[PDB]
C-alpha cells in the first residue's frame, strides 16, 4: 500500500516499463516474476507472487506484413522478391498479406506494391519520413503494433532493415532471425519455420519463436523471386499517425553520399573473373572487366600473363602468387597447373571456360564450358541482364 | 616444455605481427636491396620487441628468457634478417650493458636502443680472431683523461647502421684472456673508419662491414665495468646470444618444414599425391621429430636461464643440435619441393640459403663441442 | 570520459570450413579469438583514449571463464577495466535474453558516455544484439559505422551504405556498433601483457549484477534454436551443353540462379 513512489524501480523492469497509463506502478500485462523488484523498494512492496509467467494466450490473431524499402521513394527490388515468396508464406497459415510502407509524399508506390500481389496496404505520408531514420520508423512502426498487431513481420536484410528489425523486436519482446534463406509454417501449430545459415555459412539452423507474438525476420535479398505484376487486385489503404514530438527522433542526417568503389583487392573481392595464356592480346581483360563488372569484383591473372607483360604480379593466384577464396571463380583460358590450383581450391563454386577438354581445371571445376572464350564469355552476360541480377 | 599463460599471449602476438607485417612483397624487396625499411623497425620497437627480457626497471618489458625465445622462434620463422635486427637489442647490444654498466651508461644508452633511436654493434672479431676471440691484437692504452686503441674488428653486424658499438680491445697485452677491457665508442668519433659492406650469401637485409679504430680517443667514463672484466663480460652475454642463434635455428626450422608439408600435400605426380609415396612421409617425419626433440632441448636451457642456474652447458647444446638439424631440415624441404624448391619465388630457398651460418657464427660448432666435451672432461 | 565496449569471444570460423564427408563440423578443440568486428570497436575507443587523455575504457563481456583470456589480450591493447558476465543460466540464450544481460551488466558502473560493440559476430551472424542493447536503454543507435569522430560533446559520424554512406549527427550517450572497414586495430605490447595479466578482473553473477535470478538466459528467451544440420555439397562437375553460343549461357545463368545468390 504505502509505495512511496520513489521511481528509482523503473528500468530494471525486462520490457522497461508499465508504467503511465497514467501511472509508475500501475503494471499490468508484462510481469514476469523476474525477481528484480523483490528489494530494491526501499520498504519492500508488492511480496508475494512469483512462480507464475504470463502465459495467457488470445495470442492468435493475424498479419502477414511486408516491409517495403523505399529509397528516395521508390520500391527497392528487394521488396518484390519479399512479396514473392512471403505471399506464399501469407497462403500457406491463412492470412492477407499486408504491407507498410513509410515515406514523405509517396502516392504511386501505393499502386505498384498493390499490383504486385499484396492484398492490403499501409502507408505513412509524412514528409518527416524523408530521409531513413532508425527512430522515426522505430516509433511509428512500433505504434501499429498496439493498433494492428500483426503476427509475421518480415523485413529485408539490406543495410535499412537489419537496421529496424532488432530495435523493432526489443521493444515489443518477440523473437527475431538474422539475415534468412527459406522459410514455411508448421501446418497444425500455427508457426513459422525460421531458416539462415550462421557459423560464417557452415551450420545451418530452423531458429522458430514459440512465445512470441508477432515473429520477424529479416530475409536476404536474392533468395525468393518476384510475384505476379499488375492484377491490380485490389487495396484497403489504410491510416496511422505520423504524431511526432518536440525531439521524439535523435537521429539527424547531414549528408547522404553514393560512391563508386573502383579500388578492390583481389583478396577482399567476392567474385572474381580470372583469365591466363587464352586471351593471346593484353586486351582481353576488358572482357573480363566487363564480366567482372556485373558482379562486383576483380580480375586476376596467372603466371604466363605476368611474365608475359599482359598484367602485374598484384593480380597473380597460385603458390607464389596470393590465394583467394571468393564465392566464384573465372578459370579463363589457364591450363590448369597445380601452381595456379593452389591458391583457389577452396572457392565456394569454380566455372571454367577452356577450348580444350583435356585441361586438368575440370577436375574441380563446378561448372564447365568448352569453348572459345572471346564467344562464350559475352554470351554469359546476355543473359545476366536479361534476369535482373 | 610447460608455457606460462602471459608467454602463451606473447606467442600470438609475435606470430600475428610477424606475419602480418614481413609480407612476401617486402622481403622480396629487402633481398634485392639490401636495406630493412626502417619504419618496421620503428613499429617493433613501438611494441616492444626490442625490449623483451629487460625489465620496466629499467623501462623494458618485463619478459623472461622463454619470451625472448618465443619471439625470436616465431619471427626468424617468417624472416631471417627480422631475427637479426630483432636479437641485437635484446641480447647482444643489452647484455654488456645489463651486466657491467653503471646507472648513467644505462640511462644515455640502453633506453635509446630499447626504443629505436639509437643502434648498437658488438664487436669482437678479428682477423686473426675467430673461435679464438682471445688472441685479440686490437690494443687499448690508458692516457688519464680517456683511452686510445688502434685495432679492426671484421664481420660487425648493423655496424654501419649502428651509432655506437661496444668493441673490446687488449689492455693488458701480457694478460691475454685475463687483460681485456670493454668499451662503449661513438662510431661517430674521430680515427673510426668503416669497411664495405660485406656480400654474404643470406640474411641479405642487414649490413655487415669492418671497423676500422685508428688512434681512436675514448673517454674513459664509457669503459665497461672493472678493467679486464671485459673477456667475462663478453662469454656471459655469448651465452645468452648462443641461445637467440639456437632460437632462429628452431624458427626457420619450423618454418620451413611447414611449407614443407604444404606443398607435399599439394603436388601431384604419379596420381597420388607427393604426401602419400611412402619416402616423403617418412622424411617429414623425421625432420618432424628432430625439430621437436630439441625444440625441447632449447626451451629447457632457456627455462635454466629463468631459474637462475647455470645454463652455459645447456645453451651450448642448444646452439650446436638447433643450428645443425635445422640445416638438414631446410635441405630436406628444398627436395620435397622438387625442382621448383630451387626457384628464389619459393620461399625454402631463401631459408636454405640464410640457415647456413647458423653453424659458424657465434661460435662454431666446432668451439661448441669444445665448450661442452670440456665441460663432461676435467676429473 | 567512460566507454563501454561490448567485446565477445568467439570460435574461428575462418579455418573451420572443413569436416568430413561423414560428419557434422563441431571440431575438438578450436580456437577462440576476438570476435574482428569488437576489435575496430575497441581500437575507435583506444584512439579516443589516445586524443581525450584521462578517458578510461571498460570492455565488458558475457560468457564463460575461458572469455576471460580474451579479456586479457584486450586489457594487452589498452583497455583501462574488464568485466565479465558468466551464470549457469546466461548460457544458451538468443539475443533478446543475451541483450538484456549485457545491458543490465552495463547499468551497475561508473556511467558512461559511450558505448560500443561491432556490426556482428562471426558465430552468430545475427547483427541485432547491439542495436538491441541500445534501444533497451533507451539511446540512439547507429550501425555500419565507417568513420567516427566526436565533436566534443556529441557525435557525427559515417554510416556505410551499400552505395555510400550518411553523415549523422547524434547526441551522446548513444550505441553505435562497429564495422572493420574503419580502423586497423593496434596490436598488443610486451609490456601490454605482463601489465595485463596483473590487473584482476571483477567477476559477477545472476545474484551478483541484481538481476533476475529466475529468468535469464534459456529460461527468457523467446527465439530457441531447434535444428541444426548442415548444408549439401554439389559435388557433380559435370558440364553444361548447347547447340548454340547463347543456348549454354542460359542453363549456365539459370542453374546458377537457382539456390544461389543470384
Ligand atoms: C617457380 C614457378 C612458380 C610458378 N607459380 C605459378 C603460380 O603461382 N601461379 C600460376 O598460375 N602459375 C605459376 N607458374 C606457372 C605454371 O606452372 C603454368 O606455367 C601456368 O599456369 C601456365 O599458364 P596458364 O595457367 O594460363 O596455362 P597456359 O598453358 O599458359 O594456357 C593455355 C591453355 O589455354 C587454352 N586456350 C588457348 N587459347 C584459348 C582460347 N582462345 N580460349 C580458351 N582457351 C584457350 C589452351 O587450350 C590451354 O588449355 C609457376 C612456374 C614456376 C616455374
Ligand atoms: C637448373 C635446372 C635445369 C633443368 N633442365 C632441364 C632440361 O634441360 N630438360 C628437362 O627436361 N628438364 C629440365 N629440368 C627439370 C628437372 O630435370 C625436373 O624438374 C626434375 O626431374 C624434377 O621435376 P619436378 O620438380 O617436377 O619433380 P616433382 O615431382 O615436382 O618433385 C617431386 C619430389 O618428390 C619426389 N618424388 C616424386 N615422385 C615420387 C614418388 N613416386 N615417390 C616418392 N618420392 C617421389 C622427388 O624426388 C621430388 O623431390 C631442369 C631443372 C632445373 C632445376
Ligand atoms: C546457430 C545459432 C543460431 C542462432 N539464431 C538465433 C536467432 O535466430 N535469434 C536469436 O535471438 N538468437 C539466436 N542465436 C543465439 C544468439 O546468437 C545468442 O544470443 C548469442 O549469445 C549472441 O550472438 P549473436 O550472433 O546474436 O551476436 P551478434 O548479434 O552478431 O553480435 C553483435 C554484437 O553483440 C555484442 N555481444 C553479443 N554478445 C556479447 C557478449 N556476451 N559479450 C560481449 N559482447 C557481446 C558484440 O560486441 C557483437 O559485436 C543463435 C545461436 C546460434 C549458435
Ligand atoms: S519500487 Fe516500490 S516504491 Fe519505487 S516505485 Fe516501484 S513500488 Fe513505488
Ligand atoms: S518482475 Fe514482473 S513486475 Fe517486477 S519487473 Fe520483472 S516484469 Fe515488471
Amino acid at each position: 500500500e504505502k509505495c512511496i513512489g520513489c521511481s528509482k524501480c523503473q528500468k530494471s523492469c525486462p520490457f522497461d516499463a508499465i508504467t503511465i497509463e497514467n501511472k509508475i506502478a500501475v503494471i499490468g500485462d508484462a510481469c514476469t516474476n523476474c525477481g528484480t523488484c523483490i528489494d530494491v523498494c526501499p520498504t519492500e512492496a508488492i511480496l508475494q507472487e512469483g512462480t507464475e509467467k504470463i502465459v495467457r494466450d488470445l495470442s492468435m490473431y493475424k498479419g502477414v506484413w511486408v516491409f517495403a524499402e523505399q529509397r528516395e521513394g521508390k520500391i527497392m527490388p528487394v521488396v518484390f522478391e519479399l512479396l514473392g515468396e512471403g505471399k506464399k508464406l501469407a497462403n500457406e497459415i491463412g492470412t492477407e498479406l499486408c504491407a507498410i510502407l513509410c515515406g514523405s509524399n509517396v502516392a504511386e508506390l501505393t499502386d505498384e506494391l498493390f499490383a504486385y500481389g499484396a492484398d492490403k496496404v499501409y502507408l505513412a505520408d509524412a514528409p518527416e519520413l524523408e530521409k531513413y531514420t532508425t527512430d522515426g520508423y522505430s516509433k511509428i512502426i512500433n505504434e501499429a503494433i498496439g493498433l494492428y498487431k500483426p503476427e509475421i513481420v518480415l523485413y529485408g536484410a539490406t543495410h535499412i532493415g537489419r537496421d529496424l528489425a532488432p530495435c523493432l523486436a526489443v521493444k515489443v519482446n518477440t523473437g527475431l532471425t538474422a539475415d534468412c534463406t527459406k522459410l514455411e509454417i508448421d501446418p497444425d501449430d500455427k508457426k513459422i519455420r525460421q531458416t539462415r545459415p550462421a557459423f560464417g555459412g557452415n551450420l545451418m539452423a530452423t531458429i522458430v519463436c514459440p512465445g512470441s507474438r508477432p515473429q520477424m525476420s529479416t530475409v536476404r535479398p536474392g533468395v525468393m523471386d518476384k510475384a505476379a505484376y499488375d492484377p491490380s487486385q485490389k487495396g484497403e489503404v489504410i491510416k496511422l499517425d505520423a504524431t511526432f514530438n518536440e525531439g521524439d527522433i535523435r537521429t539527424k542526417v547531414l549528408e547522404i553520399v553514393k560512391t563508386t568503389t573502383d579500388n578492390i583487392s583481389i583478396s577482399d573481392a567476392d567474385f572474381i573473373v580470372s583469365g591466363g595464356m587464352g586471351l593471346g592480346k593484353p586486351e582481353g581483360f576488358e572482357l573480363l572487366k566487363q564480366l567482372a563488372d556485373k558482379l562486383g569484383g576483380t580480375v586476376a591473372t596467372s603466371r604466363a600473363c605476368v611474365d608475359a607483360g599482359w598484367a602485374d604480379h598484384a593480380q597473380q593466384v597460385g603458390q607464389t602468387g596470393t590465394t583467394v577464396k571468393p564465392q566464384i571463380y573465372f578459370a579463363c583460358g589457364i591450363s590448369g597447373a597445380i601452381q595456379h590450383i593452389a591458391g583457389m581450391q577452396d572457392s565456394d563454386i569454380i566455372i571454367a571456360i577452356n577450348k580444350n577438354e583435356n585441361a586438368p581445371i575440370f577436375e574441380v571445376a563446378d561448372y564447365g564450358i568448352v569453348g572459345d572464350l572471346y564467344k562464350v564469355i559475352p554470351a554469359i552476360i546476355e543473359e545476366l541482364d536479361k534476369i535482373g541480377k | 616444455m610447460y608455457f606460462s599463460e602471459q608467454n602463451k599471449m606473447i606467442r600470438k602476438l609475435a606470430r600475428d605481427f610477424a606475419e602480418k607485417e614481413l609480407t612476401t612483397e617486402i622481403l622480396d624487396e629487402v633481398e634485392e636491396s639490401g636495406e630493412f625499411p626502417q619504419e618496421i623497425l620503428d613499429k617493433m620497437a613501438k611494441f616492444g620487441f626490442f625490449g623483451i627480457k629487460i625489465p620496466k626497471s629499467l623501462g623494458g618489458s618485463g619478459g623472461d628468457h622463454m619470451s625472448y625465445v618465443i619471439c625470436m622462434e616465431e619471427f626468424a620463422r617468417v624472416s631471417g634478417v627480422a631475427s637479426v635486427y630483432l636479437s641485437s637489442p635484446n641480447s647482444l647490444a643489452g647484455g654488456p650493458l645489463l651486466l657491467s654498466g653503471t646507472e648513467e651508461q644505462i640511462e644515455k644508452y640502453l633506453k635509446p636502443i630499447i626504443t629505436g633511436k639509437k643502434k648498437l654493434a658488438f664487436a669482437l672479431t678479428e682477423p686473426g680472431a675467430g673461435s679464438d676471440a682471445g688472441g685479440m691484437s686490437t690494443t687499448a692504452v690508458d692516457m688519464g683523461d680517456y683511452y686510445l686503441l688502434n685495432g679492426r674488428k671484421t664481420f660487425i653486424t648493423m655496424a654501419p647502421l649502428c651509432d655506437d658499438a661496444v668493441i673490446y680491445a687488449k689492455t693488458d697485452m701480457s694478460k691475454g684472456t685475463r687483460g681485456i677491457s670493454a668499451f662503449i665508442v661513438d662510431l661517430k668519433s674521430e680515427g673510426v673508419s668503416m669497411g664495405k659492406n660485406e656480400h654474404k650469401m643470406g640474411l641479405i637485409g642487414c649490413a655487415t662491414s669492418d671497423i676500422i679504430m685508428e688512434d681512436v680517443k675514448v673517454p674513459k667514463e664509457n669503459r665497461l665495468g672493472e678493467v679486464n672484466k671485459g673477456f667475462s663480460n663478453a662469454m656471459k652475454t655469448l651465452d645468452v646470444g648462443r641461445l637467440g642463434v639456437a632460437s632462429q635455428s628452431i624458427g626457420v626450422a619450423q618454418g620451413a618444414l611447414d611449407e614443407a608439408i604444404k606443398y607435399a600435400k599439394e603436388r601431384k605426380q604419379f596420381g597420388k599425391r607427393i604426401a602419400d609415396f611412402q619416402a616423403i612421409a617418412f622424411m617429414i617425419a623425421d625432420m618432424a621429430t628432430k625439430l621437436e626433440a630439441a625444440k625441447l632441448l632449447v626451451y629447457n636451457a632457456a627455462s635454466l636461464m629463468d631459474n637462475k642456474k647455470n645454463a652455459t652447458k645447456e645453451a651450448s647444446m642448444a646452439k650446436f643440435y638447433a643450428s645443425e638439424i635445422c640445416n638438414e631440415i631446410c635441405a630436406k624441404a628444398v627436395q620435397i619441393h622438387g625442382g621448383y624448391g630451387y626457384i628464389k619465388e619459393y620461399k625454402v630457398e631463401r631459408m636454405y640459403r640464410d640457415c647456413r651460418v647458423f653453424t659458424i657464427y657465434e661460435g662454431t660448432s666446432q668451439v661448441q663441442q669444445m665448450v661442452i666435451s670440456g665441460m663432461l672432461l676435467k676429473k | 570520459m567512460r566507454i563501454l565496449v561490448c567485446a565477445k569471444q568467439v570460435p574461428d570460423t575462418n579455418e573451420v570450413k572443413i569436416d568430413p564427408k561423414t560428419g557434422t563440423m563441431i571440431r575438438e578443440g578450436v580456437p577462440s579469438i576476438l570476435n574482428p568486428d569488437d576489435a575496430n570497436a575497441l581500437e575507435a575507443a583506444l584512439v579516443i583514449k589516445d586524443e581525450n587523455p584521462g578517458t578510461e575504457v571498460i570492455v565488458m563481456t558475457m560468457g564463460p571463464p575461458q572469455a576471460s583470456e580474451m579479456l586479457r589480450e584486450c586489457l594487452a591493447m589498452g583497455a583501462d577495466e574488464a568485466y565479465l558476465l558468466s551464470d549457469r543460466a546466461f548460457g544458451g540464450a538468443d539475443t533478446w535474453a543475451t541483450s538484456a544481460t549485457l545491458a543490465a551488466g552495463i547499468k551497475k558502473v561508473k556511467k558512461v558516455d559511450l558505448v560500443l560493440a561491432g556490426r556482428q559476430a562471426i558465430d552468430g551472424d545475427t547483427a541485432q544484439v547491439g542495436s538491441q542493447i541500445a534501444q533497451r536503454l533507451k539511446m540512439p543507435v547507429v550501425t555500419y559505422v565507417e568513420d567516427i569522430k566526436i565533436e566534443d560533446k556529441k557525435a557525427i559520424v559515417h554510416r556505410q551504405m551499400e552505395d555510400g554512406y550518411e553523415v549523422i549527427e547524434v547526441q551522446l550517450p548513444c550505441l553505435l556498433t562497429c564495422v572493420k572497414e574503419l580502423n586497423d586495430p593496434r596490436y598488443m605490447s610486451v609490456g601490454g601483457i605482463m601489465d595485463a595479466y596483473e590487473q584482476p578482473i571483477t567477476i559477477w553473477n545472476h545474484e551478483d549484477i541484481g538481476l533476475s535470478p529466475e529468468a535469464c538466459g534459456l529460461n527468457a528467451s523467446p527465439t530457441q534454436v531447434f535444428r541444426s544440420f548442415s548444408p549439401p555439397a554439389k559435388g557433380g562437375g559435370e558440364m553444361i551443353t548447347g547447340t548454340t553460343v547463347n543456348e549454354v549461357a542460359g542453363s549456365l545463368v539459370s542453374k546458377l540462379k537457382e539456390k544461389h545468390i543470384i
